């Protein structure tokens, strides 16, 4: 859980980094966001997360929660095929390299 | 409205914290609201003294 | 109205063209000009 | 812990920084001896002693 | 005399209804609420003078009050009290002032 | 009664006196200018004069680091103890809760 | 930070299915948006979650649409597809939050709770001042000081 | 903080008045009250729940 | 009364009482002596005597509408929004002066607390038998509190 | 030279005249000061230009709506 | 209006540290003072655990007294002034009057005759004006006179 | 339109949670085009703890009336059960209902948009009352074997 | 319940039976109706 | 003004006697200079 | 759509390079076809309908720029503000977003005042009338106004015009700092080493050019110096010597350096000096530190029987007033003692405190918003508590508020922090501006907060209504 | 009147002194006790007629010295402080020549041994 004092400390840290010219942390954060923040492709027809069978005589809530927990534990972010990842994808919303970021504005002249 | 009544003329003085009564003389009722939300206790009746 | 706000049109008629159109229009008309009207015209001419 | 906190209160030069911002180790963690270097020390205390969790 | 109102005395008694001597859950689920109510009305009389005749006629209405109704008589009367310096004088403070020890 | 009052100190009344006595011994002014009249540090409470006592703590830390106990047994009120409990509300007479006694 | 107790992790479905109580709570949403803004990256996943969730809470009260009944099942398949797509978008937002929170804590030298991982300098997982004398996941003892993930001087 | 409460006598004052402690002692004479000497000055708390 | 509803009838009473309020009159009664809480407290509040003037943009807009564009900005009260018929302009259309010290009410928390606790405590501190002429003012007062099981009884 | 302290355009001059007329009338809130009235007219014409550009951009945005 | 929580959460099933749910006494609720009411570790109901920490009434009373202490400390932080007795003749005109006791009469005003509508129980006077009366025998003015700023003066704020 | 002729203040009443929330709204037009909304003597933002999702629905009656909030001064008086912070959706709904009723009383023709948008409609839902038979006291039974 | 299967949600009464029909859903945006009608008339005239 | 004060001010004993004559105001009355007549009021509840 | 036809214009300044990829902000910021005669042959190119405010030096700012926006380059910020910025002023400029400032009416007045300070000697009489005989200006107003932003712009003006300026962006680190240590050579005085070490380092690099030409007037030449280090014959070298030391030797290193720096600075009567102190109200009352208990400096042999109670009960001792600090002693000396007509103070009164009105429960440890803010609860009055001329500044007027809101929304969406592709999910600019005015009360601090909270709005039917109308009109067109 | 108001804190209200005599069961005895206590309170309040030495003092909330007066604390014994600072610096540098870190406790502050 994130607190407003954490937000203030983060603001102070980014102010210090900007004033000192250290931009490697900014570049790595932006690259991580670019890699993890792509638009999920729409699933094809018939894609549905499995549901636990229902019985009326004796519903085992422990097994009901166990199945969900195990399934989501297996569904790690590494194998999230729905979310595009890797270098083969094209992202026409984010700057691809640190060279074209505004902190490198000296290069784009004339 | 316009009801002939004889009311005591109030006297205005800063030395007196409370209202001052006076001689009862003729008056004409300009308006009188029977509504408690228009004249709460102590309710007042607006009068015009014809002497002056 | 000609110089109180900005007109929006499919063809952005220039301030020069609209002012000259109005001036030619009032010249063609035989209206007896007034001090305030001529003052407004001169004020519009003041900056261009 | 109690005397050190009281001394920090009385020394001044810190103000409310010992409570509004500072934090202290838990009650059973602050009772370990001078040199412990191990987490499981609190369970090594004698059990037949009826000192109510005071080593 | 004008008649005014007063908030009625309402008391909710909450109690079990089951007679079971084993099942506390059943006893608690069998709980019921029933409340006693006592409604009062206040009559205010403001006499510009103190007359014992009116008090005689007023205190003697509890005899012919209606069924299951009681009455209380609050009396606020002006009374002349005497303050004298003979027994309550205004003297100086004692030479040795009393302290918290007294 | 808690909290206990720590023993007094001579030059902790003001920063001028503290600097004069404990810091340099060369401070010209002995203490802050004291008005000739009496100053009540704890304005709402009338404390016994000549008695060393504290004032409500300005800092938060001392409030929870002082020797202030907590409620352990049942809470007793000087008058409400006649009424057994909030659930067992003992009412002698069925009078109104807004009733007045003139 | 202030929460150093070992915690139990709920499934992402359990987190998402909660309405505007914790997952979609405006206070937490605006805190996350402020964190993203201060870091300088776009809030596309958070906004994509918010646009879905505000409409969901707007229409939560009304009844489902009347339907004749699709013989081919295309309508049911489409509804399931939309629900899954929205759920996956919210999954991406949840993962983004739980990743950038750890990254920000690592940058700010904030010690997290028990048995959690910060990609910077703590990959095994952080355990400190826990009720058990071991990591409870590696079954290895820990020193009496919790750990020193960061240097001393600020 | 810890302090000793002073008491400036009206005679010693440049112009005499009636001290609050003197008036409180007069009040205790009037109505038989109890002055709790051991009552701390830092425990004056208002019951905010009912006040 | 067909003028106002229950709550409006109740609140106009407080408005009139504050309009005719005089602090020297409270020496006799108890809770009745306390004036309208909101108005009295917002009058005691010292931060409300500084009423801001109309803001610059609104002044300029009203000027360019009334003078340059020959069409003043009508207040919402006087706007004929009834397409069916013309409604008469109410007497309170724009002549009700706006002041921060009278409305809306804004008061200090300590003042509010003191007012509330004083009003609660001063319950029986009313001199019922006075020499004032009228309903109030008598030599003796009798209160018959009659109690039964049923409200209609 | 920097910039001349004079109403640059027709709107500037007309609103300057209007502000002077309001100052003569003595309406409440009128700054009745030369520099304050200049700030007033400059800010108001800036607001008018901002409104004009917002109205220009909204119609272009309406063409880009998905449905 | 305060954003703090004045109510102790009711006793229910064991609260586990997770999202939307934290342990009832996890050193964060009501400050760190919940350690007085914290009983860590699994505890046998049969022969372990102090009942006063399990009694909802007592813990509510304790959290009430802690909140009262917070309110008192903040009020005394606000109370920067101190009260000094003056024998009714060296006070200003606004004080040469009868002041009813606290919570006994209508909240008085500080002489509304000259458009002064402050609260007499809250008005605070500075030491500079009362320096002469407070220190009659001081001689040389130990506190310098308060240098008032002239509002009619032509300063940078008045658009020089 | 019903309003006091002397002060021009319209009084509206709003309720939520049955009896937990009751508010009275006093509405008056400001000729200066300066409009502030106050709840129990404090600014609306401070009362609602600067919560946009709560303060938006207080403005919503003005938007549905196609009016300007700066032209009106609104005061809110809380009745029933008083709490330190009422920054909750139920209290915000009660404030919205009170403001809508006050605006309807002030201006008659404003009633149609608000009624068609459901501003004036009252919901009778309220929290289930306490019952000691339930384990928590409200909605959960006791353990069964 | 008492060792019995939990009934389906259809058997339970309406969860929002105590709210007016105009609330679910709200029809806010009445001020835009006249503007959109006038816009429609203008574009139809064009 | 002195005439008005003389004809409008009543002494304590005079007021007590005047009220006791016609209004039957019960209670003792004092004429000695060291005594003062306070026209207070008493309130009590009787129930049978 | 006008997406592929658009190419980025050549980048002239840092502001022009803060443009997000075109595809992301195409929906948010529409494009229009602009026609102009480029070298005879007319050319029609697509361009943005919005552009960032121009970046220009303070000397280029004029009267016409009042109530407008202007940007400052990243390199300019680095070279001008090494001490940092105000407490809540930097949160509106993340690294991607361009750094902008509102040229307020008070900003123009202070810009002129700093311009006079550049050569005050020719206009001593002019400046004396402006200050009305006081030693500077103190700015006060409601919480969340632009008072800290005014100080940041003042420091920008002073450093752009090359005037030696002493900047204290945060008074909390001094008055309410971490720990306080008694002065090494000044009896009866204290200091905060944590703030002093950072202050000296930032001040030196801020005024490296000016302080290099400075020469010591009153400074010992035999100060302690480690092997390899050189005796400072220059003021800047003295500043470096103040903080270039390893702890704990740096504690006394800064303690003597700060006093000598103030004494040398007060011994200057020709070169103009500008002092900017944010939150001066913290420098006029007691600090949160407490005087040490007398038992701590007495020595105890046996704690069990020593007639002491430091370890028994915590107690309250009088707080150290801010005037007892070595750093503040120099400022107080300049303000009070005359014969110093070149020191110009520009100070702010922070009012960021924990809210308190009657009752005050325990704040939630997670949702608390004022947890980091210091708490004093002491009413303040700059007129009576400061020697500087008071300046009352209020919240934004709608002219400034509109410009501020326009900059925030559009530049953020252009930089790539707004809705972007989700532009249709937010209300139009006028609707947003109208709502923010009601929500924030036209408060500068409230504007940014409600701008962030804009996405969480639930009751805004404009976009749904507009989509419905467009769909109906499209269906009618298809039928026709 | 002021002395009487001070003597009776809550017994007076809105200018109406009120005493609820509850001591005895019999109202006849209770009214006697009430009159006795009222006369006693009035007699003790009448001390203000004797002289100024019995006039109750006025509770005046004087402010802490304002910031302008506070700022003078930095110039207390300013010349003496400046004179002492040079000697303190001499001692500081002499001790620094031998010790890496020098504390004020050995320069100017005195901490007695025992
Ligand atoms: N001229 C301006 N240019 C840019 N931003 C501004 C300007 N004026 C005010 N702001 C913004 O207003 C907000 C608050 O400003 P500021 O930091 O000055 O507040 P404050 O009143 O000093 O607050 P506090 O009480 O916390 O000290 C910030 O987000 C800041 O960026
Ligand atoms: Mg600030």
């Amino acid at each position: 859980r994130l607190t407003y004092d954490h937000l203030d400390q983060l603001q102070q840290w980014t102010m210090r980094a900007t004033l000192d010219g250290r931009t490697e942390e900014f570049n790595r954060i932006r690259d991580l966001h670019r890699e993890w923040s792509q638009h999920p492709l729409m699933p094809v027809l018939g894609d549905v997360e499995p549901k636990f069978p229902l019985n009326l005589f004796k519903q085992n809530h422990r097994a009901k929660k166990r199945f969900l927990v195990r399934w989501h534990k297996a569904n790690t972010p590494a194998n999230w095929l729905w979310m595009p990842r890797g270098p083969t994808v094209v992202t026409p919303l984010h700057r691809t390299n640190p060279t074209q970021y505004p902190e490198n504005w000296k290069q784009m002249v004339q | 409205e316009g009801l002939p009544v004889r009311a005591r003329r109030p006297i205005f003085s800063s030395s007196a914290e409370q209202r001052i009564a006076g001689g009862p003389q003729r008056a004409v009722i300009i308006q009188y609201h029977h509504q408690p939300f228009f004249n709460p206790e102590p309710r007042l009746v607006k009068v015009a003294f014809q002497c002056d | 109205r000609m110089v109180d706000a900005d007109f929006d049109d499919q063809r952005p008629v220039s301030e020069r063209r609209l002012f000259l159109s109005l001036l030619t229009m009032i010249s063609y008309s035989g209206v007896l000009y007034t001090s305030d009207l001529m003052a407004q015209l001169m004020e519009m001419v003041k900056y261009s | 812990h109690r005397p050190v906190k009281r001394l920090f209160c009385n020394i001044g030069l810190m103000g409310p920084q010992i409570t509004t911002k500072a934090r202290w180790k838990p009650y059973r963690f602050a009772t370990n001896p001078a040199g412990t270097s191990k987490a499981e020390r609190m369970y090594q205390r004698d059990k037949t002693v009826y000192t109510h969790g005071h080593n | 005399p004008h008649v005014e109102k007063l908030e009625p005395w309402v008391r909710m008694a909450e109690f079990w209804t089951s007679s079971s001597d084993t099942s506390f859950t059943e006893l608690e689920m069998s709980t019921a609420h029933y409340e006693f109510r006592k409604f009062f009305r206040v009559i205010i009389c403001k006499l510009p003078f103190q007359s014992t005749e009116f008090e005689k006629r007023m205190y003697d209405i509890r005899h012919w009050l209606h069924r299951q109704t009681s009455c209380e008589f609050h009396t606020i009367y002006r009374r002349n009290v005497i303050h004298d310096s003979a027994v309550f004088p205004t003297e100086h403070d004692p030479a040795t002032p009393t302290t918290h020890e007294h | 009664r808690f909290p206990p009052t720590p023993s007094e100190t001579p030059a902790t009344q003001d920063w001028m006196a503290y600097t004069a006595k404990y810091l340099d011994k060369q401070f010209t002014i002995s203490a802050e200018p004291a008005p000739v009249y009496n100053v009540n540090k704890l304005w709402p409470m009338q404390q016994i004069p000549g008695k060393v006592d504290q004032t409500p703590f300005e800092e938060d830390q001392t409030w929870l680091l002082h020797s202030i106990p907590v409620q352990q047994l049942e809470m007793h009120h000087h008058e409400k103890d006649l009424q057994d409990l909030p659930f067992i509300n003992h009412e002698q007479f069925p009078r109104s809760l807004e009733w007045n006694a003139p | 930070n202030t929460f150093l107790t070992s915690s139990v992790a709920t499934p992402p479905i359990s987190v998402i299915r909660t309405g505007p109580k914790w997952w979609a709570h405006p206070e937490r949403m605006v805190r996350q948006k402020l964190m993203y803004f201060t870091l300088g990256v776009d809030q596309l996943p958070l906004r994509r979650t918010a646009v879905i969730q505000r409409d969901l809470q707007r229409f939560h009260m009304c009844k489902p649409p009347p339907r004749v009944g699709d013989s081919t099942g295309y309508k049911r398949s489409r509804a399931a597809q939309l629900n899954t797509w929205y759920r996956r978008i919210q999954y991406q937002e949840y993962h983004m939050q739980h990743l950038f929170t750890r990254h920000v804590w690592g940058l700010l030298r904030v010690y997290p709770g028990n048995t959690t991982k910060i990609q910077g300098k703590a990959d095994d997982g952080y355990v400190g001042y826990d009720s058990v004398p071991f990591h409870r996941y590696n079954r290895a003892p820990l020193p009496f000081p919790a750990r020193e993930l960061y240097e001393r001087r600020k | 903080g810890v302090h000793r409460v002073g008491y400036t006598h009206p005679s010693t004052l440049p112009v005499p008045c009636a001290q609050r402690w003197d008036l409180r002692l007069a009040r205790a004479r009037i109505f038989q009250e109890y002055i709790e000497e051991k009552a701390p000055g830092a425990w004056q708390l208002e019951d905010e729940r009912s006040m | 009364f067909n003028e106002f509803d229950a709550k409006g009838r109740e609140y106009v009473q407080y408005m009139r009482e504050f309009a005719r309020f005089d602090p020297r009159k409270s020496r006799g009664n108890g809770q009745k002596g306390f004036p309208f809480r909101d108005a009295y407290l917002t009058k005691m509040n010292e931060a409300n005597q500084k009423t801001p003037p109309p803001t610059l943009e609104t002044i300029m807009d009203r000027a360019v509408r009334e003078h340059h564009q020959h069409a003043r900005i009508l207040s919402p009260l006087e706007v004929q929004r009834d397409v069916g018929r013309l409604e008469p302009i109410p007497s309170y259309a724009g002549k009700i002066n706006a002041d921060r010290s009278v409305f809306p009410f804004q008061w200090k928390t300590e003042d509010w607390y003191e007012y509330e606790v004083a009003k609660v405590r001063n319950r029986r501190f009313v001199f019922e038998n006075t020499e004032e002429d009228g309903i109030r003012g008598s030599e003796v007062t009798y209160k018959i509190v009659l109690e039964g099981f049923w409200d209609h009884h | 030279m920097q910039k001349l302290l004079s109403p640059r355009t027709a709107r500037h001059a007309r609103l300057f005249r209007l502000a002077g007329k309001l100052a003569d009338s003595g309406s409440p809130g009128v700054p009745k000061s030369d520099g304050e009235r200049l700030v007033w007219v400059n800010s108001h014409v800036r607001r008018d230009k901002d409104i004009s550009l917002s109205q220009e951009e909204e119609r272009i945005r309406e063409l880009m709506m998905p449905l | 209006v305060s954003t703090g929580e004045f109510d102790h959460p009711p006793f229910q099933f064991r609260q586990r540290h997770t999202f939307n749910t934290t342990p009832l006494h996890d050193a964060n609720r009501f400050g760190g003072r919940t350690a007085y009411l914290r009983e860590i570790g699994p505890v046998n109901i049969k022969k372990q655990g102090r009942r006063f920490k399990k009694d909802p009434r007592t813990v509510q009373f304790n959290v009430d007294v802690w909140c009262a202490q917070q309110t008192l400390r903040k009020r005394w932080k606000q109370r920067d002034w101190e009260v000094i007795e003056i024998p009714f003749r060296l006070v200003p005109r606004e004080q040469q009057r009868v002041i009813p006791e606290l919570y006994t009469d209508i909240p008085q005003m500080t002489d509304p005759a000259r458009n002064d509508f402050s609260n007499i129980r809250n008005k605070v006077y500075d030491r500079e004006e009362l320096q002469g009366v407070l220190f009659p025998a001081a001689g040389a003015m130990l506190y310098p006179p308060l240098q008032r700023v002239d509002k009619q003066a032509m300063t940078l704020d008045k658009y020089l | 339109a019903e309003v006091d002729p002397e002060t021009g203040i319209a009084v509206g009443r709003g309720c939520a949670d049955g009896e937990k929330y009751h508010f009275t709204a006093l509405l008056r037009e400001n000729r200066d085009h300066n409009g502030i909304i106050t709840v129990m003597g404090k600014p609306l933002s401070l009362v609602l703890d600067n919560k946009a999702w709560l303060m938006e629905m207080v403005l919503m009656p003005f938007d549905e009336a196609n009016l300007d909030y700066r032209d009106f001064d609104a005061h809110i008086v809380s009745e029933g059960h008083a709490m330190p912070s009422i920054a909750n959706e139920i209290a915000a709904f009660a404030l919205r209902m009170a403001v809508a009723n006050a605006l309807v009383k002030l201006i008659p023709l404003t009633r149609i948009p608000l009624k068609k948008s459901g501003l004036l409609s009252v919901d009778r839902r309220r929290e289930r009352g306490q019952f000691p038979g339930y384990l928590d006291g409200k909605k959960v039974k006791r353990r069964f074997a | 319940r008492r060792g019995k299967p939990r009934p389906r949600a259809g058997m339970f009464p309406d969860k929002y039976r105590r709210v007016p029909m105009l609330l679910k859903p709200q029809q806010g945006g009445q001020q835009y109706f006249n503007h959109f009608l006038i816009r429609s008339t203008n574009d139809r005239l064009t | 003004m002195h005439i008005f004060i003389r004809l409008s001010y009543v002494p304590h004993a005079g007021a007590a006697t005047i009220a006791r004559l016609s209004r039957r105001r019960i209670g003792p009355i004092g004429l000695e200079p060291h005594q003062f007549n306070v026209p207070a009021e008493l309130g009590f509840v009787e129930q049978y | 759509s006008l997406a592929a036809m658009y190419m980025r214009p050549p980048v002239t300044c840092y502001t022009d390079a803060c443009e997000a990829p075109v595809a992301m902000w195409d929906g948010a910021i529409p494009l229009k076809e602009t026609r102009k005669l480029k070298n005879g042959v007319p050319v029609r190119t697509v361009s943005r309908t919005y552009s960032h405010p121009p970046q220009l030096t303070p000397t280029q700012l004029s009267f016409n720029d009042i109530n407008s926006m202007y940007c400052v380059g990243n390199d300019e910020l680095i070279q001008f503000f090494p001490e940092g910025l105000g407490g809540r002023v930097f949160q509106t400029m993340p690294p991607g977003h361009p750094r902008g400032f509102l040229y307020r009416k008070e900003t123009h007045l202070l810009n002129l005042f700093v311009d006079k300070v550049q050569h005050w000697h020719t206009k001593r009489s002019v400046l004396s009338s402006l200050t009305n005989g006081r030693t500077g200006f103190i700015v006060d107003g409601p919480t969340g106004c632009g008072k800290s932003a005014l100080m940041c712009q003042v420091v920008h003006f002073a450093r752009s015009r090359n005037i030696v300026t002493l900047y204290v962006p945060d008074a909390k680190v001094w008055t309410h700092g971490e720990w306080c240590w008694p002065s090494t050579i000044l009896p009866g005085f204290f200091d905060a080493p944590d703030a002093a070490r950072s202050f000296l380092k930032y001040f030196a690099v801020a005024n490296r050019a000016t302080l290099t030409s400075w020469k010591l007037r009153c400074t010992p030449k035999d100060l302690p110096t480690e092997q390899g280090e050189r005796q400072p014959q220059n003021l800047y070298e003295l500043c470096e010597w103040g903080h270039r030391a390893v702890a704990p030797a740096s504690i006394d290193r800064q303690s003597v350096c700060v006093k000598f720096l103030m004494d040398e600075l007060s011994e200057e009567k020709k070169l103009p000096v500008v002092i900017v102190v944010d939150g001066w109200n913290l420098f006029s009352h007691e600090t949160h530190f407490r005087y040490p208990h007398p038992d701590f400096l007495r020595g105890l042999a046996s704690f069990n029987e020593s007639s002491t109670d430091i370890d028994l009960y915590p107690q309250e001792l009088p707080r150290i007033p801010a005037s007892r600090l070595s750093f503040v002693r120099g400022l107080n000396k300049m303000i009070l003692s005359g014969d110093d007509p070149n020191k110009f103070f520009i100070t702010c009164t922070t009012r960021d405190f924990k809210p308190f009105d009657g009752i005050s429960g325990f704040p939630n440890v997670e949702t608390d918003r004022f947890a980091n803010s210091l708490d004093e609860y002491a009413p303040y009055d700059p007129e009576k508590d400061s020697h500087f001329h008071p300046i009352q500044i209020g919240n934004f007027d709608e002219y400034e508020y509109r410009s501020f809101l326009r900059f925030l929304i559009n530049s953020g969406e252009l930089a790539g922090l707004g809705w972007g592709p989700l532009w249709h999910a937010s209300s139009d600019f006028e609707r947003k501006l109208y709502k923010i005015g009601f929500l924030s009360g036209r408060n500068p601090q409230g504007v940014v907060d409600h701008y962030h909270q804009e996405l969480v709005w639930r009751y805004d039917y404009q976009r749904t209504r507009q989509k419905q109308y467009l769909l109906k009109r499209r269906m009618e067109g298809m039928s026709r | 009147e002021r002395r009487l108001r001070i003597l009776a804190q809550h017994r007076v209200g809105m200018g109406v002194l009120k005493l609820d005599a509850d001591k005895y069961e019999d109202q006849a005895d209770n009214v006697t006790f009430g009159t006795t206590k009222l006369s006693e309170l009035l007699a003790d309040a009448r001390k203000a007629q004797l002289g100024e030495e019995y006039w109750p003092s006025v509770e005046l909330k004087v402010r802490k010295p304002s910031g302008q007066s506070k700022a003078h604390y930095s110039l207390i014994d300013n010349e003496r402080i400046e004179k002492r600072s040079g000697e303190l610096y001499e001692k500081y540098r002499d001790a620094k020549k031998r010790s890496l870190f020098v504390t004020p406790m050995e320069t100017w502050l005195e901490v007695k041994g025992m």
